[PDB]
């Protein structure tokens, strides 16, 4: 999945919670 | 602790090399390493 | 093996980078979260809430509250200035309040301001005073005339004790910088429009306090290192 | 997420007076400027992304420098170090955090290894890091079998390998981190967040086995926050911190020094 | 061939001329709702300020290598416009430029009369000096292309007209807004300038937007009695705006 | 982004004559091959999209090169560069960009570290840049808190590790750059785009602690623009640079030099 | 791990690379553009600017404007040449022009050149040039006739000053060096095709500019490093 | 998203302005 | 960072491999190419062609 | 094949039983 | 394309026969 | 895209014409 | 500021290793590491 910012893809390669980027608002 | 190189301004303890020797920045605790310089 | 490149940049350590990063603790499950009234989003939620001014930063009173306050005299019978100060959000002695202390935390701001003052005088001590703003571009004005033929509020004290003016964001840039050099965004003159006065068997003299919040339209950016606060040398543990 | 614009105002002559309130009540008086002056029309572009609590902790700082001497002679005895996680040592992060009472938050750790050499060279040198949280064996010995880490988690760095880096999770056995804390101990004692704020200790200890180099391995430890909320926010710290878990302030014979400069007079800024 | 201008309540005309250039082509026009960063009423002084405003008369011969204002400033007595320039902090404008000079079918010569942005002059030393202020700042008069020593003069801009006062060859000069005057044929140039600059509005004493610069590229020579014309310089601000009126400053 | 093609041409004998014009306009006389010689007809292939801005300034070059000389004897006092932002500073960029007016745009940043080694060794060595804005606090000591960086943005680079970089978003408060300026400051001093341009400074310094080797870390600046616009063209330079945000050019004892070539007559070149 | 592969050509610093690299602003808000008169896209719109050549670069006038005209007798009855120069507009001395300087900024060129000229003497003051162009490949032209075998126009000045005329782009290979060696595009010789010729009382002489400009024609390519211009030693900061 | 030059694939990896390579015509 | 792995062989040199590789003159337009009579497309188109054989080759 | 947790993907880039990462429950 | 073993993808990088990773049966 | 030889998948990253591998035939 | 190898060519300030001893370059500020060579 990809979005609009202030486009771009980026899935959380990781298994577990903490590991993803930073939030969204 | 020698080897002609390290060696701390103290009677025990362990060893600072001959860079930080009367440089202005203290290395050994005893605080010898910067006694009696300025020559 | 997929042939990769690699790139310009790659391996180094950015403070501010944003990246994924395996986790030391698999399977661990945070404890639920909860109703904490009060919660926070953004920072500007802050800048909108009033903080007291500084105003009295004389050697004399600068570690106790009357630094806080200032003093209206009841002999005093003309035009006279009683305070000012740069507008400048980062600048002195704004820089120690809540939204200066914040706005010291970036580079750029834009906005409008908003100063209250509240009269702590007897309830039938009575005045007339002339908050002020005079615009960048000159220098601070020195009589009330000078004053005045800015933007203004005569204000009376009656029954409610606060007044609100404001600080209309009035620059050339869309953003101006926190941390000013020799440049500013104006002062607030504040005048004597009539006089102090009283009955008889009464305090001479009343306190003014001064707060100061931003407005709908106050914002932020370009985060940056607050300049308001040292550490020399560590801390013990 | 924007900010609203400005409307064109005009010159009032109303009974109602906006501008006059009472900030007795505690609120904020919720005066914009049209109120107050004939103004323009504004379509405004600004706006507050960065401002956002995301983007504020949202940024990596240091918040330890963990020192460590080796030494021939005694090897497996020491060359080891250990110590108290907390925020609390970094003026710069802990004066930000410290602005709310409580927080909430996931954490990015990055490691950054200096190798200062005291020989003519390096050789080959090896660290290892491990978290051992509070109720864990810490180790004693640069040979310890705690190093074994058949379950705590180690993190090992070499000579030459990029800075390492590892996510947590938020940890404490409540909804939230204590960034300040009006409480005391089962036994009266320890006002402060000393009280609560445990979690563990961090120790490294250099791997490569005994040798012929004497060096200084200095690891500075970087930390950013991630997926973020705050409540009950503070005002600022005002003075130097002095110590840990605590608030105090005085300092040995040393005036208290705000951030507040003084003036000649106040009718001239 | 022939043209008339009007603004406010004034009237230029000229039998012969080679039809008016519109600077970077924009005609001019009032703040955008959408730029803006003022956020109080501006004001428009209208007709009593976008009007016609004619200089100071120089003189050229034989000999003269150049001459130059700066925009605004130049103006800063003239009237109203002069007036709110000061009354004001942040103000706004473009203006039309009609640089007029009349001669005979027995003369030659030839000005360049060009408008230019951001005119950023160099002092003529060496060593860390710059340029004094007041220098800049001369005012209806001008500043003239002179040979011999000035004063405090080491805060004095380079008398170097062939490279633009700038490190740039005249010659390039064309890059910019630009008209000649060719006796033979013309006898007076036209530029209408919009408002150039990277924002909304700027300080009138603090900043000049333009900079008008004219050139002799060519010896004006002759034979006849007189050998030694005045130039003579109007100019007329259009959709002028100012913000934040507090206290005329001096 | 193509070129128009020729068309062929014919002799023609009207009264209309296209040739003839007049510059005093102030326009460039629009004529073009075909009006005036009996011309061919060619498919030109030819493309502008190499003179594009976004390929002109869309090559990185050098602004800066920050040479810092490590000391042995208080290290932690020393050590350690600060630097004006801007790139004024270095002709071969600064004569493109001072092409135009104005100009807007977003930088990427690429650094290039070369250690010269002084002993007979170099051991580990570990830099680190930080960007600190105006009104932030400056490093003053290799060992300065501002290191810690708990907002600002840093960047650490160690031996062998290959050359860092990154993006910059258009910063200044207005819609675009400077690149000259006729005017002062509020306190009518400084003429020149010195009244504006400050971006703030940045800043090194060597990480590894106290250690052996007498060492020379040069580190130069490469900058590429990206996302670009440009106003008015101005006309290119023509005398060496002298000073930052001046036009100055006049040098100590010696001739106003060009680069125009001179010869013996004009008829014959 | 994704099976991956290694590049040759990895880890380099190219700077006229392309690639992404991660921001050190994060979530910054650029200040809105706006409406700035007079916008570049393609460095082609300014070549196709007239700027003026600098014709006469003798020692003698070398400094002064002087340089850009030319002068033209009264007492010249006859096929006698005036000037002339080299086409390759990197070239002296078109070199320090517009068209020029930019051109001294890419390696190859293609395109027809405008060149213009303005006659500057009195209003009844008139004559009849010949700027001609001799195409590569032979000599410099000696004689009138040996000239205008090439092509040219015969310009006739009257009551319009200028006249443009062109250098048609006829080269052998589609694009030439910006910076030629011993090749050459041809020269441009201008001959007296009449006499300059006066009335009683007047200057006997005349001034000629002349102006270069690129046609729709005209194009550059292959990016590189100016000439036309040095930085010998440091920049004080 | 792929397309054509003087064909290739060329998403933004990058949450942010500008990170993104160089624009277009 | 999508979890990747190195591979044997990875940043070696060969003088016969076949990757792409970033240019040097990003938006470089080639000069159209043309008609050029007598092309080749494959080394057989010469094999095919018949040239003399040194029969006689004694030091003579 | 992406999946929740306590999204992301994640594909057995080997060939071999083994090889591949932790179980589910 | 993707596979089953004693599933996982693979598309072979290579533009030659050889260079493709083991066969299968 | 991907293709036959003497299948594998191949797009080209980079935006420039010079960049890509061999041709065809 | 000596171990035999590094040495100004000045009485103060810091130390400039022997290859720049009258080499033709500049090191020590004194500029006496560049005066009376040429052997
Ligand atoms: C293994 C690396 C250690 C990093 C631990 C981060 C925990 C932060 C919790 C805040 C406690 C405090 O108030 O100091
Ligand atoms: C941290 C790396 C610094 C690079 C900053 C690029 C800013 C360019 C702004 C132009 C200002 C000037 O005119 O010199
Ligand atoms: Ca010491
Ligand atoms: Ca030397």
């Amino acid at each position: 999945a990809q979005v609009s910012r202030q486009n771009y893809f980026n899935i959380n390669y990781f298994k577990d919670a903490a590991s993803n980027g930073a939030s969204k608002l | 602790c020698r080897i002609h190189e390290i060696s701390c301004g103290a009677h025990s303890t362990q060893c600072i090399p001959v860079s930080w020797r009367c440089d202005g920045e203290n290395d050994c605790d005893s605080g010898e390493d910067e006694e009696n310089c300025g020559n | 093996g997929l042939p990769v490149f690699i790139t310009p940049g790659s391996g180094q350590f950015l403070t501010t980078d944003d990246f994924q990063s395996p986790c030391a603790l698999p399977w661990y499950h945070p404890t639920k979260e909860i109703s904490i009234p009060g919660e926070v989003k953004n920072l500007v939620e802050i800048c909108q809430v009033d903080s007291l001014v500084p105003i009295n930063n004389t050697d004399t009173y600068i570690n106790s509250e009357n630094m806080y306050s200032v003093v209206l005299q009841s002999s005093i019978n003309a035009p006279d200035k009683i305070f000012s100060i740069r507008t400048d959000v980062a600048s002195q002695p704004l820089a120690t309040t809540l939204i200066g202390e914040i706005s010291s935390y970036f580079t750029h701001w834009t906005g409008s301001l908003r100063f209250s003052f509240m009269f702590c005088g007897t309830a039938n001590t009575t005045v007339k005073l002339l908050l002020a703003y005079t615009p960048p571009g000159i220098a601070e004005p020195t009589t009330r005339k000078d004053a005045m033929l800015g933007t203004h509020v005569i204000w009376d004290v009656g029954l409610q004790s606060t007044i609100s003016m404001v600080v209309p964001w009035i620059s050339a840039s869309h953003y101006r910088n926190t941390s000013p050099g020799r440049s500013t965004s104006g002062y607030i003159t504040c005048w004597y429009q009539t006089r102090l006065v009283i009955p008889p068997q009464t305090p001479p003299t009343a306190r003014l306090l001064c707060f100061v919040s931003g407005c709908k339209d106050f914002c932020l950016r370009m985060a940056r290192d607050t300049n308001l606060h040292l550490q020399s040398g560590a801390i013990a543990q | 997420l924007v900010v609203p614009n400005i409307n064109s105002s005009n010159p009032t002559t109303s009974n109602s007076a906006p501008a006059l309130d009472a900030a007795e009540t505690g609120h904020t008086s919720s005066v914009q400027p049209e109120d107050v002056i004939e103004t323009r029309y504004v379509q405004t572009s600004q706006t507050r992304d960065e401002m956002s609590l995301e983007s504020f902790l949202g940024r990596s700082g240091c918040i330890h420098e963990s020192k460590l001497e080796v030494t021939l002679a005694n090897y497996n005895k020491e060359n080891f170090t250990v110590w108290a996680i907390n925020l609390q040592e970094m003026a710069q992060i802990r004066r930000k955090f410290e602005l709310f009472t409580y927080t909430r938050f996931d954490s990015e750790i990055t490691l950054v290894p200096c190798i200062s050499a005291l020989s003519q060279d390096i050789g080959h040198i090896t660290m290892q890091y491990m978290y051992v949280p509070p109720g864990a064996p810490v180790p004693n010995s640069r040979d310890d079998y705690a190093w074994q880490s058949g379950t705590n988690a180690s993190v090992f760095w070499q000579h030459g390998q990029a800075y390492p880096r590892f996510s947590l999770p938020f940890l404490s056995v409540a909804s939230a981190y204590y960034m300040f804390y009006d409480g005391y101990d089962e036994q009266d004692q320890n006002y402060g967040t000393a009280n609560t704020n445990n979690m563990g200790s961090l120790c490294s200890r250099i791997v490569t086995e005994k040798h012929i180099h004497k060096v200084h391995i200095m690891t500075r430890i970087y930390h950013k926050a991630k997926h973020v909320k705050a409540w009950c926010p503070r005002p600022p710290r005002a003075l130097e911190y002095t110590r840990a878990h605590r608030t105090n302030f005085k300092i040995e014979d040393r005036s208290i020094q705000t951030a507040i400069v003084t003036r000649p007079i106040i009718t001239t800024a | 061939r022939i043209i008339q201008i009007t603004r406010g309540d004034s009237t230029i005309t000229s039998q012969d001329v080679a039809n008016a250039i519109v600077a970077y082509g924009v005609w001019p026009h009032y703040l955008s709702s959408k730029d803006a960063s003022a956020i109080d009423k501006p004001s428009q002084p209208d007709t009593s300020s976008n009007r016609f405003y004619t200089l100071r008369s120089v003189t050229w011969s034989s000999s003269s290598k150049g001459w130059w204002w700066k925009l605004p400033d130049a103006l800063k007595d003239m009237g109203i416009f002069g007036e709110n320039m000061f009354y004001h902090y942040l103000g706004r404008s473009g203006y039309t430029i009609h640089v007029q000079c009349n001669a005979s079918k027995f003369h030659q010569g030839t000005l360049i009369v060009a408008l230019i942005p951001e005119h950023q002059i160099a002092s003529a030393l060496h060593g860390n000096v710059n340029v004094g202020y007041n220098y800049t700042h001369p005012g209806e008069t001008g500043r003239e292309v002179k040979a011999e020593t000035r004063l405090n003069p080491d805060l004095q801009p380079t008398e170097e007209y062939w490279l633009n006062f700038d490190g740039t060859l005249l010659g390039n000069i064309t890059i910019f807004p630009h008209q000649f005057i060719n006796l033979r044929s013309n006898n007076s140039a036209t530029i209408i300038a919009p408002y150039v600059n990277a924002v909304p509005m700027d300080s009138m004493r603090s900043h000049n937007n333009w900079s008008l610069v004219i050139i002799p590229i060519c010896p004006l020579e002759t034979s006849s009695a007189i050998n030694t014309i005045p130039i003579t310089i109007s100019i007329s601000p259009m959709c002028a705006e100012f913000s934040g009126a507090r206290a005329k400053r001096q």
